[PDB]
DNA sequence: AAAAAAAAAAAAAAAAAAAAATTTTTTTTTTTTTTTTTTTTTTT
DNA sequence: AAAAAAAAAAAAAAAAAAAAAAATTTTTTTTTTTTTTTTTTTTT
């Protein structure tokens, strides 16, 4: 039953084949075919909103009836790599169209993922919920019979969403003449399957009400692209199912989602480039490279005032030291972690948000919303196979990233040792009966405390008014304390500040309702995240003269006359601040994109652990 | 329950031939609310219907 | 392939100009209803576009569909008045038309299937009528290769059933709602239906229950008949291979049993339901028929057949006859306008060539030898058909009005010998036989040859031919037909001007009543057998002459030639 | 499914493709393969001794197993004639194969087919029987929705003697949404379809045994092979056929013969053309020409002694004059007609036997063995579907041919008054109620009779020794007498000659040819015929005690014509010459006058 | 003129083909409940 | 700071819902082959 010709098939191949063809245009379409046909993958993804403007029609159409249209879409696709590249056309037996672009109306949430939009393209933010294994699912069987020296190819349709028949289900094991079918595994072509389960964030969902989840049916090229817990957005296919054969129905049809495409919701991941934006980085690397790591540390955190020490920390901190991983995997960790210790109303807790809004990958602790279990991993059964599996905690997510922890006095003795190893070496070992292993969280830790007494008491010493043993106090890299002086000058300077920042308004966009390198100088008053991004690769190794220097500024700090009487010591000099030196002047290096750390660098780690560490209590 | 062609062939269609179609069908929302009796409805020693 | 709203778009362009408005002119007068079918000509659309016209040969039945949905469409701008609505069946679809308007509602949609459609309500018909560059194939060679394609084909009919209602949108009513349902025919067979569609019913949930009837259906004018090779066509020793035909509209009634015909058609298949596959009959559904190439004084009479020498007063009766003696019907008993002529013959003088050219002349015509066509043969006889006891005929009632050319009369069966004496004396058959009760009709001419008293007494001439060997007229006999060999009117003319001659009618003067009595009484006393029968034969000699003379009223001359004839032919 | 690897399949197909290349080896499939790609021909033919010649062992594959060797061998010649041609290979879809030459124990009968030759490739003879209505098979249909205007195309298969279930033999109605279709039968292809019925040959069947028949399937290129009354011979595989779903079954598998080929009976070759032949023919044709009848009648039938003007109207009646067809319609047949009569043991019966022999499309007969219907046609009813139906006589099988008519004295005269129709038109007006007809049955009739008494009696005129009326004498053009003279020197030669032979092939093409030449007639012969025959028709020309034999007559004119352009074509000169006109007159008089 | 051969039509019988056809039970899955361990939290 | 008590977590076991799984020949029709009977056509 072949059919001759479809107009609408016909049509619709044209359309996209005309879309596909990009040399008229700036060749954005056919740039995207070689690269892909370059990297060997097999998805290309076509922006929704480029469709629209080219054809709304077929716009319209395909966001209305799927796969038909997108079965167009990709024979069209198949035949123009052909032009491109026959050869690598002929490697696979189909080629894919991921989407993207805004879905205006096509975009809902499971909850309001209703029965209008089946066979529609529907997008969907939500969470992952379950992770299915990976298993084969077979294509194409080969089989070879050897009493007749017979070969053979039963070939199956991925039938996953419309009607199947036996006939199309047998798998051959006999030949005509009874003989015994030998399968030919290696032979024969599979394609991976997994089963996840998309839900309601519980930041968007109903504050009340159950949660509310949706099945996705991620086949080959979507494997791992999706892991319990994450947040992803998944635009694809609504459809029915069909129910087993069987002379009775009721009218269910549980229905799923095959995607079309899932990436990271997070959109934090976000290394958006142009040539011209590096040829900008890389000026303002070298031209006041000197100098730039102020520049960066005042630029950091605007709509605060002050804390210039606390911005250059937590400038080391998220361009980060280097880990280390030594011959014998002796693994020196390559985070600085930072206490901001100090009286109520010091931003604080603005900086851990701002951190958190800004740096890729943050996530916020608190004292007793979290706690161990919750922080660190866990391991527990399945109940469907009696095995051990691992649920990866904050730390574990935020491996490579940074964690806010929000009232660090407030986590209790068991959960505050229960971060230890994760401070130093950045792995938490969970193991049960069943199942062991070391999962990996390189994370990072901005944690504001709150002082003993509710607020610092001058005269008290550091040691007596923080509630935190030395134990820990070590691991901690710095420990920054933040006073409030109550002088009426400073408090003239933060409070013409803050009312600026109150008096500051989106430019233009309003009008009385409420809800480059450098910056345009507004008197009142993005590419940090670029230039960071960038230089967080980067490994400054230490000279010669830079590490004599550090290495004898730390035997000064050890010394107990390098502070005079008066001061009290705020965090003990064990080795752990040698190598906070180490990593602070990496991280300044790194700033600077210098590729070596030199004496200046090695200068301001020292300047940085002096004024942070020995505070000046007062008589 | 019998294909109804008259013209399956020579020979006829199978006992119980219909598989449904699950693309071409076309469905709608639905949703199984569990309502229970109005507490102060209820008399006092019962339970709630 | 194409697209055919394309297709219909080029032959609706085409249609309405191609040219006096020659295909205008057909499609007002059919919009009016002055005519009921119509018919394309492909050499008439090969005049611009060669393209379509070898698509139309190629998958005609399908540009069949085009072109009349397409004039169609074309009707009513060129309707201009109110026409008197003629049949019962112009009442249905007016009155259907009409309740459609009324409860029309035009946005309003409907479905697919709810709608009058073309095959009932066109009212006319459209066929086609191939072009000359396509060569009509013979019977055998129209092979399953040939089935769709545009095909003419020139055979001789041997047997064609009656007008018959065929249906062809059969109407039922229903029992509680009182729409009409229709289902359109295409097959032999059709199973009527039970259960009515309409969408009353569908919110009813009432029981259909619909009656079919004829009054709101749509009949047509259905023919089968039969055709045959052309005895040139057929192979070496093959017999001649048959064919059906389907014969619809104003294509009806054209052809009859004996006629030469060429039928322009499709050859399309019917269900043959014992190897598997899908096997299928094969008619062809004729869409132009012609007859052809039998039915389409002194210099005249030698025209006839030019290859046989002397025998000119035969020749001449031969004329008369073929031009045919005024048929009359005065007072009730009949005085039939026949001539009635045998040739006794020594053995070989061409008289059976003469009656083969006769047989290739006349527009009706039979040659019979002895045997090939007895009892049966010559008589009528009982076939099975819609199965039926068909009573057919064999050769005179097949040649109910024209010529039979019955060869070696003289050793026929007893009872061929009996049936044509009854033909000769009063035109038609009587049969109370085995199966067969009847009384045909058979108003044949009878030109009998034989080899040496019946024979005398019951005809109106009789021919002996001796060739006594002279050596004169032998030796330009001889040279003649040895010119022939060496060298190896036109008959549509002859034959025109023959069929022109038939229908003028005279009527006898009363100058030449004394004239026919003394002649009459004197060859009496000649013969003192001649009576009654040889005055009827001199009268309607007299007649014909008159004919062929054109002039309505007889003369001396005439009665003259009569004699002349007849006295050459006794002596 | 679909196979990848086959040991069999691919090795058949090497084989094959190896075989029907040939163009190393002698060239003979190379030359088929360019025949039937020229002459549009797509079933190629395949000589079975020539396939044991170079692969012994794929033939006896082939013929132990039919369908799978024969599917391969199709597609083996599909890759063929593709590497040939490509175009012509495109347009046909798939190429057949039939088979031919020697199948030693599969040459069977319809009697001698057991079921051991089940899915072999059998060769049959025996007649046939039954040739049932031509029909088409659908085998791609194609399909246009109204509503959608999207076509389709269903396809088909050759399961005739295979497993076949419904789902291959559906054929659509419907659309996947209830739009119902239209059919597009133009576009569709179609295969015709006719079942034959082979019954054991009459002869070779044992005496007094009910005969041996069985049926045969015939398809594209093969429907109009053989009428009923063929003495076919139809190499193809003999094959099962599935009774449709059962539920019950007795093991009672019917059999048919799915026939790869059909041939006739080898006689009639016209094809046997070659260099040698045109060769030796030329060379006759030209280094001889005043004595070529002469020479050819002698050697005519060298068995029977003497005979020599008699032998020579056989020639004459054998070449056949020239078919003279008008531009009215007229048509004045070209066949001479023959009457032998003689004494007993004149060898009338071995003249007769010896047409029958050599001569194509030559049919006996004896006196009573034909009555009526069965020497000119007859008129049957089908008694299936109603109709009547035509069934045709010894006459008409032997249209363009001749009929051989032994103890024509014997015969009934109610033949005689049967055949007076085809005696001089070459047509029967066979006719009865529900069909006429007009079948050419234009052929020439050799007859033997014995005269009355027995015996000639040499003191009577020959219409008195002949019981035959001048009408039926006229219908034959050549009246011959032959009398045993016992004379000592033709007693003497008579036996030594018969004595000799108690102790060709050339011929046979020279008759074919000579018949297919069409000579034309010169003046001089026009006037010099003109004259004889007028010489002829005179008291004069005969004399006391030497009556004629035949009503002369312009017949005798014009079959002297005949036997003019007889002569003419035996010299291949295209111009009837005073010299064939002055034979002819020499003919016709020996003929013509008989002394008493 | 009587006999007989053939034709068409009618009937019987054997082989093949046609047609008719929901209900009961089992197993996965989901969801809670309960026990016992582990963990955490409050007390002296 | 360590012991006792309580709360929560983890894991095994049970009860119902709803989707899957399994069993499953016999009687009637009707085409085709064969024979039989009455008649007409043809032959002795
Ligand atoms: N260094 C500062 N510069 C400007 N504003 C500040 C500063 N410190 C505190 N504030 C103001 O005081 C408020 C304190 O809020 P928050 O940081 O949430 O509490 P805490 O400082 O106790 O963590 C902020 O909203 C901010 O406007
Ligand atoms: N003048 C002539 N023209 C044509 N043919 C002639 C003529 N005279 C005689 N014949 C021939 O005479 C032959 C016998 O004629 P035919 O019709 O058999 O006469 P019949 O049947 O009455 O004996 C024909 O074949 C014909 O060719
Ligand atoms: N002229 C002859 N030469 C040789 N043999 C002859 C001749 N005439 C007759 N015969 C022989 O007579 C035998 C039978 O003759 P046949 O053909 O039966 O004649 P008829 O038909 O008169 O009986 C044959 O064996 C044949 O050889
Ligand atoms: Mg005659
Ligand atoms: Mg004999
Ligand atoms: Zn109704």
């Amino acid at each position: 039953t072949v059919v001759l010709d479809d107009v609408e098939l016909r049509e619709a191949q044209r359309d996209y084949l005309d879309f596909l063809d990009d040399e008229e245009d700036q060749g954005i379409y056919q740039s995207k075919v070689r690269e892909l046909i370059s990297d060997n993958q097999y998805r290309l993804i076509v922006n929704v909103n480029d469709l629209r403007r080219k054809n709304e029609k077929r716009a319209n159409r395909l966001l209305n009836n799927a796969f038909e249209e997108l079965v167009a879409f990709q024979r069209a696709l198949k035949d123009f790599v052909a032009s491109i590249d026959a050869t690598y056309a002929k490697q696979y037996e189909e080629f894919y169209v991921g989407l993207e672009g805004s879905f205006g109306s096509k975009h809902v949430s499971p909850r309001t993922l209703t029965s209008c939009f089946l066979s529609c393209v529907v997008c969907v933010e939500g969470i992952v919920t379950k992770c299915s294994l990976v298993r084969p699912k077979v294509v194409r069987s080969v089989h070879y019979c050897p009493a007749t020296k017979k070969t053979i190819e039963r070939r199956y349709s991925d039938l996953t969403t419309l009607v199947a028949f036996p006939s199309s289900s047998v798998y051959p094991t006999k030949d005509e003449e009874n003989n015994p079918l030998e399968t030919e595994y290696g032979l024969s072509v599979y394609k991976d399957h997994q089963t996840i389960t998309i839900q309601e964030m519980p930041e968007k969902a109903p504050a009340g009400q159950l949660p509310r989840s949706v099945d996705v049916i991620l086949d080959d090229d979507l494997v791992d692209k999706a892991k319990p817990g994450d947040r992803v957005q998944v635009v694809g296919t609504y459809r029915c199912l069909p129910g087993k054969k069987g002379g009775y129905t009721s009218g269910t049809f549980r229905t799923v989602l095959i995607a079309c495409n899932v990436k990271q919701m997070s959109k934090d991941a976000q290394p958006s480039f142009s040539a011209e934006d590096i040829a900008k980085i890389k000026k303002f690397s070298k031209t006041r490279s000197k100098d730039i790591f102020d520049q960066l540390a005042k630029s950091l955190a605007p709509s605060i005032h002050g804390h210039d020490y606390v911005k250059k920390a937590i400038l080391c901190l998220l361009l980060g030291g280097v880990e280390r991983d030594l011959e014998n995997g002796s693994h020196i960790r390559g985070d600085i972690n930072i206490l901001l210790i100090g009286d109520p109303s010091v931003a604080k807790s603005q900086l851990l948000r701002y951190v958190l809004c800004t740096a890729p990958r943050a996530i916020p602790t608190t004292g007793r919303g979290s706690s161990g279990v919750g922080l660190t991993a866990a391991v527990t059964t399945d109940q469907e196979t009696g095995e051990r599996r691992l649920e990866a905690g904050a730390m574990v997510l935020a491996d490579r990233g940074v964690v806010c922890i929000d009232e660090f006095d407030k986590m209790s003795d068991m959960d505050r040792t229960a971060i230890h190893e994760v401070m130093e070496q950045g792995r938490v070992t969970i193991a049960k009966a069943g199942i062991h292993a070391r999962l990996n969280a390189r994370c990072s830790v901005l944690a504001a405390a709150n002082p003993v007494y509710g607020r610092y008491d001058q005269y008290k010493t550091p040691m007596e008014n923080i509630g935190l043993q030395d134990s820990l106090l070590s691991r901690f890299d710095l420990l920054f304390i933040m006073l409030d002086q109550m002088d009426p000058e400073q408090d003239r300077e933060i409070s013409d500040h803050v009312l600026r920042m109150h008096r500051y308004r989106a430019p233009g966009e309003q009008d009385g309702d409420a809800m480059q390198i450098y910056e345009k100088h507004d008197n009142l008053l993005a590419f940090m995240k670029k230039y960071i991004h960038v230089a967080k690769i980067i490994k400054p190794v230490l000279t010669q003269e830079s590490a004599t220097y550090i290495a004898e500024e730390y035997s000064r700090l050890r010394s107990q006359d390098s502070m005079s009487s008066d001061t009290a010591r705020t965090s003990p000099v064990t080795a752990r601040t040698l190598e906070t030196l180490i990593r602070l002047a990496t991280a300044h290096a790194k700033a600077r994109m210098s590729k070596t750390v030199d004496l200046q660098d090695a200068e301001e780690a020292v300047e940085l652990v002096q004024y942070a560490y020995f505070k000046k209590v007062l008589e | 329950r019998k294909c109804n062609t008259d013209q399956a062939g020579r020979p006829k269609c199978p006992l119980d031939p219909y598989f449904i179609m699950p693309d071409k069908c076309k469905c709608v929302d639905f949703q199984t609310l569990k309502l229970q009796e109005l507490p102060d409805a209820v008399p006092h020693g019962e339970m709630p219907r | 392939l194409k697209d055919y709203a394309l297709e219909k778009e080029k032959v609706k362009k085409f249609l309405q100009e191609f040219y006096q408005f020659k295909y205008g002119n057909q499609l007002v007068r059919l919009a009016h209803r002055e005519q009921v079918a119509l018919y394309v000509d492909l050499d008439d659309v090969a005049e611009d576009d060669p393209e379509l016209v070898d698509s139309i040969c190629e998958n005609a039945r399908r540009y069949a569909k085009l072109f009349a949905d397409a004039v169609q469409e074309l009707l009513p701008q060129y309707k201009e008045r109110e026409v008197v609505n003629k049949d019962v069946l112009d009442v249905y679809i007016e009155h259907r038309l009409m309740m459609e308007q009324r409860s029309r509602d035009p946005g309003m949609v409907r479905s697919p299937q709810n709608q009058y459609p073309a095959e009932l309500m066109r009212r006319f018909e459209l066929y086609f009528q191939g072009p000359s560059s396509n060569k009509p194939r013979v019977i055998r060679e129209v092979r399953a290769d040939s089935v769709g394609k545009l095909v003419t084909v020139r055979g001789i009919v041997t047997r064609v059933s009656e007008v018959k209602p065929k249906m062809v949108v059969a109407t039922y009513t229903c029992d509680q709602c009182g729409a009409e349902t229709y289902q359109p025919i295409q097959s032999p067979t059709f199973m009527p239906l039970i259960m009515c569609p309409s969408q009353e019913c569908q919110t009813n949930r009432s029981g259909g229950r619909l009656y079919l009837q004829t009054r709101g259906s749509r009949f047509i004018k259905f023919q089968e008949m039969k055709m045959q090779e052309h005895s040139d066509q057929v192979p070496v020793g093959n017999i001649p291979r048959s064919i059906t035909v389907l014969v619809e509209g104003e294509n009806t009634r054209i052809a009859q049993p004996g006629d030469h015909v060429s039928v322009t058609g499709i050859f399309l298949p019917i269900l043959r339901t014992v190897v598997q596959g899908l096997l299928s009959e094969t008619y062809l559904e004729a869409h132009r028929i012609v007859k052809m190439n039998k039915s389409e004084y002194e210099k005249l009479a030698a025209s006839i057949a030019p290859e046989i020498y002397g025998h000119e007063d035969v020749k001449k009766a031969l004329l008369l006859l073929l031009v045919g003696g005024v048929d009359q019907s005065p007072r009730g008993m009949k005085i039939r306008g026949n001539i009635n002529i045998c040739l006794m013959g020594d053995p070989g003088v061409a008289k059976s060539q003469l009656l083969s050219y006769i047989d290739r002349l006349a527009p009706r015509s039979q040659y019979t030898t002895g045997r090939g066509s007895s009892g049966v043969g010559l008589t009528a006889a009982v076939l099975r058909d819609s199965g039926e006891l068909t009573l057919e005929g064999g050769a005179l009632v097949l040649a109910d009005q024209g010529v039979c050319c019955i060869d070696e009369f003289d050793k026929m069966a007893e009872a061929d010998r009996t049936a044509i004496h009854e033909v000769m004396e009063q035109q038609t058959i009587s049969i109370a036989k085995a199966g067969i009760l009847t009384t045909l009709n058979a108003r044949c001419s009878i030109l009998a040859a034989a080899n040496p008293a019946a024979l005398l007494s019951r005809f109106d001439l009789l021919w002996l031919i001796q060739d006594r060997p002279d050596r004169d007229n032998d030796l330009r006999l001889a040279q003649h037909i040895t010119y022939v060999h060496q060298h190896s009117l036109d008959m549509k003319l002859m034959r025109r001007y023959i069929a022109m001659c038939r229908e003028k009618q005279p009527m006898v003067p009363e100058s030449l009543a004394d004239y026919i009595t003394a002649a009459y009484v004197e060859m009496r006393r000649e013969a003192w057998y001649t009576s009654a029968r040889t005055l009827l034969a001199i009268l309607r000699l007299s007649t014909a002459l008159a004919r062929l003379r054109m002039v309505d009223v007889v003369e001396k001359e005439d009665v003259n030639e009569a004699i002349r004839l007849m006295e050459m032919s006794k002596d």
